[PDB]
């Protein structure tokens, strides 16, 4: 079916949604996960190295992350959301693709691959699950503190 | 079964042919170590240690040769080293090791027609090497490798005399 | 045949059940109830080197849990109603809730096994060899913590703390 | 299964009371993970109910807990619950929590949650199915108390006056 | 789990279907760009890379020139870039006429008409583009 | 060896290495009995797992020294 099932929960899924949906939908929720947990990792190393090492802007922007996008200045938003926007075209160019197989930028439906290929896409799953939880957190926490995840550590 | 340990089985090398032998081999070295190599080196510490004892005690009786320290036996080697005639004890041991332990621990390792270990066919007197005068040799050398390890290590502890107890005789014996 | 293993096999010195093989059911039910109560005492003495419980021992006494020692001297600072109620409790568990004999001395049940009290409400194992081991481990165990709970005793006795001199 | 499932408190509902319909659209295997999750929450439940009734009573140890940093048990239980342990290092948390992952991860891959309902491999008490239901549901009420006491001492001591009671 | 095989089932031929090569994301954006792109005349490509490239042509001129400490700084910088541009399809010109000698199909860029096509639009998307980069320099304000 | 408490620990790091060891695929934490192992590696199992249980009780032992916990 798919690699998402894991041993600490098994195939977690209580509230039905794998079944009684089409196999776009269930497409469409895998190619959800994966963009969810891949911009999530993002986010969490984005956080921890800017909390201590920011040395773009002069140092100066602050290491509170709801408030160094705030300090960003208007283009580099502008040109982030032109780069995350092409790269999300790309992404439903290979949507409209004949042969999609959601998140799947790489091909890999044409490759001779093999259990360890499951394993390591489990990996990047899993990663990505932990990381949704964590940036989540982290974006809490500089929202009641005002610190960072690391300046909090300390 | 071992006859020392009777919940383990004494190891295949042990058998019942040497000296001294009473089935003690709970860790085998014996099948990591040569038995030969491990009887020479045992026979060694043995009459070491014999001799250690023996000496230990009449130096601290009080047999003293002349011109030496007259000092008890736990300062005996930082006075000879100062005095500076102990060296002359190391250069016979130094000619005996080279020459006769060296050549039979090769012999024993590689030469398969080889004595045993501890057997260097000294026998002036011609005493004997029945099977009864290696396992007294056996049974006393290994009582003063544990009478000469107590020796030390209670000499050095208390810092008294011959009996290296604390009270004397009597804990050796409490009634005293 | 259950007892006899480790380092030393059988081992009667005295030959007591060889001499009267009939009375081994009882010998190991008297030797189940002593390593019972010496596994309670000895864990007793481990946590009351610890831990001690917070409240008054007695309202109508001035002796909280925490001024007692752990020995013969904080068993002698309690109440005598307290000490009757220990005793009355013990009493009480010994011969209703777990007598070991079923009438009189010498007496342990045959279909049961001799130091078989707890009722139908009890942890089983229904296997041969995992009962056998747990109840080889029981007794031991047993043995081990009475031999210790002498030592306590005779230390507490002697010093004041079961803990000797280090 | 959720028929077959031990549970169904007779106090609140002859059968399984699942009011907003969450067991439905359920597997065999997620409604183990589930009923596993109960479990577990249950257990964690009564023992942390047990420890507030002895820290807040005055139930501590004879000690320092950390030579290097100045503590003491008698601190952590004149401080309350709540702050007491706050009061304790962080190191030693992290080392509680390590020992409690640890044997959480032994026992999920010797006893995997989905395949086994949280019936770890502790020994039975009684093998009669009769008793072996009465007992399964005794825990599972038990355990459903005790998640409701330890939420209300919470809510009481951290909230003053939120309970009718807080013994 | 072999990720490297022959390219398109032959062993023999010269090349490898790697992740970089034959990825979905490399056929997506090369397919996609101008140049690939289906349904695209050759004006229409042409336009497309010469805006494209004239836009960021006039950067470096301006930035990095001799006069780009002087008031006339991005005027040099686009007379460069018109100067560049005018030298690029004096390329395509003399390129095509090299290659595509002898030729009738038009419509392909591997044509003479094709290619001619190709290279107007260069040209005419070049010049916009820089004079367009031009404009927005003079008025880097608003950003 | 000086203190009980470097005792104690030296004598749990070298059993936590000798129960937690594997050697060839074979280790008592890998439910392979004492007596088996005894007889496929014989002493080389108590040398190294005390020569390594070593090594960790003085990793350990320094460590808690410099730390200011023993
Ligand atoms: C929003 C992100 C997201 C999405 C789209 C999915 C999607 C999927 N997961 Mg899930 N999953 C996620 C996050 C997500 N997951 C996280 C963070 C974890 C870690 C706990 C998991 C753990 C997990 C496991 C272990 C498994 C799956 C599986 C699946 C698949 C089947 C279940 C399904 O249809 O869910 C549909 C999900 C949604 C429609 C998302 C919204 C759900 C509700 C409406 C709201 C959010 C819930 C809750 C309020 C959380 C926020 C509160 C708080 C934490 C802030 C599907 C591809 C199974 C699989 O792949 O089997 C082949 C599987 O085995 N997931
Ligand atoms: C590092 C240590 C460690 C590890 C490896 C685990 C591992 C596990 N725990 Mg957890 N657990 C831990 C510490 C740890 N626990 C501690 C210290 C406690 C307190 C006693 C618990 C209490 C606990 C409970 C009560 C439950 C688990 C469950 C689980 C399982 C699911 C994890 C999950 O989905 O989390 C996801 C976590 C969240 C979505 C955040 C929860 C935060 C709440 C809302 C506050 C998994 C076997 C669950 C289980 O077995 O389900 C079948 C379960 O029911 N754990
Ligand atoms: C008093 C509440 C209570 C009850 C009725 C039960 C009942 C049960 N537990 Mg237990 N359990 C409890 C508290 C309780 N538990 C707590 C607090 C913990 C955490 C330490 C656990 C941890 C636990 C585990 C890890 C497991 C069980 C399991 C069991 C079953 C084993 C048979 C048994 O001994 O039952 C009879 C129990 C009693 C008569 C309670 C006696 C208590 C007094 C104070 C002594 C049974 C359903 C096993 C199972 O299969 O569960 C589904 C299992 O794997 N329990
Ligand atoms: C290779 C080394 C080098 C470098 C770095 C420079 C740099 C420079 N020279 Mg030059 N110069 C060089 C060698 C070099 N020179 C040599 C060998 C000579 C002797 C003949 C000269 C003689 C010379 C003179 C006489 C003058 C300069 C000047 C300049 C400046 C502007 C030139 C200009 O307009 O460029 C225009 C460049 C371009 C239009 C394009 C450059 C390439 C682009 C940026 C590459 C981008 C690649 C891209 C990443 C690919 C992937 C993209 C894909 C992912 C989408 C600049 C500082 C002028 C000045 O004012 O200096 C301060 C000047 O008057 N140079
Ligand atoms: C749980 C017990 C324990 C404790 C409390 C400590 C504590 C300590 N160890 Mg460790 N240690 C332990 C177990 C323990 N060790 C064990 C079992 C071993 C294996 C034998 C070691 C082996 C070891 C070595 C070899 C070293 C330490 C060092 C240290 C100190 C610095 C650690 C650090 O942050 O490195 C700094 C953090 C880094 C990321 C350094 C990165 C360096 C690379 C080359 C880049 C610290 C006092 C270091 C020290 O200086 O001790 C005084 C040191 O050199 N330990
Ligand atoms: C009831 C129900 O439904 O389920 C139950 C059923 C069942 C079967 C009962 C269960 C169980 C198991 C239980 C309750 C087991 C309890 C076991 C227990 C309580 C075992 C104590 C041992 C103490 C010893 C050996 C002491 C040695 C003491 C020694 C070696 C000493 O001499 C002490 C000392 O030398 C030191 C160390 C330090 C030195 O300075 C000197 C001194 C002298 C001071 C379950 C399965 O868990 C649940
Ligand atoms: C069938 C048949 O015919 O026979 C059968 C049946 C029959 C007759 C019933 C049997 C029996 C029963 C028998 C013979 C039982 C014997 C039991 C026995 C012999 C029990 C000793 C306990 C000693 C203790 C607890 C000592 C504590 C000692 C303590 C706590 C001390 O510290 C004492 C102390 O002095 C020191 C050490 C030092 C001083 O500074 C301080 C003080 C003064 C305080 C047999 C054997 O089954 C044979
Ligand atoms: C009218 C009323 O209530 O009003 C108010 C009062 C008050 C007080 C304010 C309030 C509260 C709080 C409440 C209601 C608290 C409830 C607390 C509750 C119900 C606490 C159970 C503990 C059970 C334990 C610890 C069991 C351990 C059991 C263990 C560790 C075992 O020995 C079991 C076991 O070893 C065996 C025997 C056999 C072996 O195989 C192994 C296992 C592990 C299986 C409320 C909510 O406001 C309501
Ligand atoms: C062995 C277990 C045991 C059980 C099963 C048990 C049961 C009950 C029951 C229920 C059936 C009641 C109703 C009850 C009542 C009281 N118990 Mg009691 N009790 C046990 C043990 C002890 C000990 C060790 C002491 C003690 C005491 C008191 C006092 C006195 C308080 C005071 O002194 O103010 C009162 C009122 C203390 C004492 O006697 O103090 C003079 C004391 O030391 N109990 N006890
Ligand atoms: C889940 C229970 C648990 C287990 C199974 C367990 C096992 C072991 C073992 C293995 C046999 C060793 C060898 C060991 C060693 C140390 N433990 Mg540890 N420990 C547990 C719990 C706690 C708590 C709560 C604390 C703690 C501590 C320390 C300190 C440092 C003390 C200091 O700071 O002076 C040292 C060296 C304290 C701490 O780190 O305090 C900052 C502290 O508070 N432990 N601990
Ligand atoms: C992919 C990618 C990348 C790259 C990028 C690029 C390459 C970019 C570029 C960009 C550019 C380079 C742009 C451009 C633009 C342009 C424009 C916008 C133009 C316009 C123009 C116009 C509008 C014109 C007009 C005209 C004409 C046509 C002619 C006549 C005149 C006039 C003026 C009218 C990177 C590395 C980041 C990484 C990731 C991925
Ligand atoms: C993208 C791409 C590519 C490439 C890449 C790379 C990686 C690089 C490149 C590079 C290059 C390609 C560069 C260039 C450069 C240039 C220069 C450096 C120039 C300069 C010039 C000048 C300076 C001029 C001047 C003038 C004028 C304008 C006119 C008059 C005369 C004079 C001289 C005055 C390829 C092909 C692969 C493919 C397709 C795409």
């Amino acid at each position: 079916d798919m690699v998402g099932a894991c041993k600490p929960l098994g195939f977690f899924d209580p509230l039905g949604f794998s079944k009684d949906a089409s196999p776009a939908s269930m497409a469409k929720f895998r190619e959800a996960e994966l963009k969810h947990g891949r911009v999530a990792m993002l986010a969490c190393a984005g956080m921890i190295t800017a909390d201590k090492f920011h040395p773009l802007y002069d140092g100066k922007l602050s290491s509170n992350p709801l408030l160094a996008i705030a300090q960003v200045p208007k283009l580099g938003l502008l040109q982030i959301l032109l780069f995350i926007g092409f790269m999300e075209v790309f992404g439903i160019l290979n949507s409209r693709r004949p042969d999609y197989k959601p998140g799947d930028f790489l091909g890999s439906s044409q490759w001779d691959t093999t259990e360890v290929w499951d394993n390591y896409q489990l990996r990047e799953l899993n990663n990505g699950r932990l990381a949704m939880f964590a940036s989540i957190g982290m974006l809490t926490h500089a929202y009641i503190t005002g610190k960072g995840p690391l300046e909090l550590l300390d | 079964k071992s006859k020392s340990i009777p919940f383990l089985e004494a190891p295949p090398a042990l058998d019942g042919t040497m000296a001294g032998d009473k089935g003690f081999d709970p860790m085998r070295l014996s099948e990591v170590v040569p038995i030969q190599w491990a009887r020479e080196a045992e026979l060694k510490h043995a009459r070491i240690c014999m001799l250690a004892v023996v000496g230990w005690v009449a130096v601290d009786l009080g047999f003293t040769v002349p011109y030496a320290p007259q000092v008890s036996s736990l300062a005996a080697h930082d006075a000879a080293v100062e005095k500076g005639a102990f060296l002359f004890l190391l250069f016979p041991i130094a000619v005996v090791e080279v020459l006769a332990g060296i050549p039979k621990c090769f012999q024993i390792m590689n030469d398969p027609n080889a004595a045993p270990g501890g057997d260097y066919k000294f026998d002036p007197l011609g005493i004997g090497a029945s099977a009864d005068m290696q396992e007294k040799e056996i049974s006393n050398g290994r009582l003063a490798m544990m009478a000469f390890s107590g020796i030390v290590t209670q000499a050095a502890l208390t810092q008294a005399p011959f009996p290296y107890t604390y009270n004397g005789m009597s804990d050796l014996v409490p009634v005293l | 045949e259950l007892g006899a293993t480790g380092p030393l096999g059988y081992w009667d010195p005295l030959g007591f059940s060889t001499k009267q093989p009939e009375r081994f059911a009882r010998y190991r039910a008297v030797e189940l109830k002593h390593g019972r109560i010496a596994m309670a005492a000895c864990t007793g003495y481990f946590v009351q080197s610890v831990l001690r419980w917070p409240g008054y021992l007695s309202t109508s006494a001035g002796v909280k849990f925490s001024d007692l020692p752990n020995g013969i001297a904080g068993f002698a600072k309690i109440p005598p109603l307290g000490l009757a109620q220990i005793f009355l409790f013990i009493g009480l568990m010994e011969a209703f809730t777990w007598p070991f004999y079923q009438g009189g001395l010498g007496k342990v049940p045959e279909g049961k096994l001799p130091g078989d009290v707890a009722g139908d409400l009890w942890v089983r194992y229904s296997d041969p060899e995992v009962k056998k081991h747990k109840l080889n481990v029981e007794i031991n165990n047993g043995r081990a913590a009475m031999m210790g709970s002498l030592g306590m005793l005779m230390h507490d006795h002697i010093l004041g703390t079961w803990i000797p001199p280090g | 299964g959720v028929e077959d499932m031990v549970g169904a408190s007779v106090e609140v509902s002859n059968k399984v009371w699942d009011p907003l319909k969450l067991s439905a659209k359920m597997d065999e295997g997620n409604l183990n993970l589930v009923r596993a999750a109960e479990l577990k929450h249950c257990r964690v439940a009564m023992l942390a109910t047990v420890g507030w009734a002895w820290t807040a009573t005055g139930t501590h140890f004879e000690g320092m807990l950390s030579t290097s940093q100045g503590i003491s048990f008698a601190d952590a239980c004149a401080a309350g619950p709540l702050l007491g342990a706050a009061k304790v290092p962080a190191v030693g948390v992290w080392q509680i929590i390590a020992a409690i992952g640890a044997l959480e991860v032994f026992w999920e891959n010797k006893y995997p949650a989905s395949e086994c309902a949280g019936n770890f491999g502790v020994p039975w008490v009684t093998s009669d199915p009769a008793k072996m239901k009465e007992i399964q549901l005794a825990e599972l009420k038990n355990g459903r108390l005790a998640m409701i006491g330890i939420i209300s001492f919470a809510c009481a001591e951290s909230i003053p006056g939120s309970v009718p009671f807080y013994p | 789990s072999e990720f490297v095989k022959p390219f398109n089932n032959d062993p023999f031929v010269g090349n490898l279907s790697t992740p970089v090569t034959t990825s979905t994301a490399t056929k997506l954006y090369l397919g996609n760009l101008p140049i690939y792109r289906k349904g695209l005349s050759p004006l229409m490509r042409g336009l497309e890379v010469g805006m494209a490239h004239g836009y960021f042509l006039i950067g470096p001129f301006y930035i990095l020139g001799p006069l780009r400490n002087s008031p006339n700084a991005l005027l040099v910088g686009l007379f460069s870039a018109y100067g560049l541009i005018i030298i690029l399809t004096l390329a395509l010109t003399i390129y095509g006429l090299a290659s595509f000698q002898d030729n009738s199909t038009g419509s392909n860029l591997e044509s003479s008409k094709g290619w001619r096509s190709f290279t107007s639009g260069f040209t005419v998307g070049a010049l916009g583009g820089a004079s367009v980069a031009y404009v927005l320099l003079n008025n880097v304000s608003f950003f | 060896a000086y203190s009980i408490p470097k005792a104690f620990i030296m004598m749990f790091c070298n059993v936590l290495v000798i129960s937690t060891m594997t050697i060839q695929g074979k280790g008592l934490a890998k439910g392979t009995p004492h007596d088996e192992m005894v007889e496929s590696f014989g002493i080389t199992w108590l040398l190294a797992g005390t020569a390594l249980g070593h090594i960790v009780g003085a990793g350990t032992i320094l460590g808690c020294s410099t730390a200011g916990i023993l």
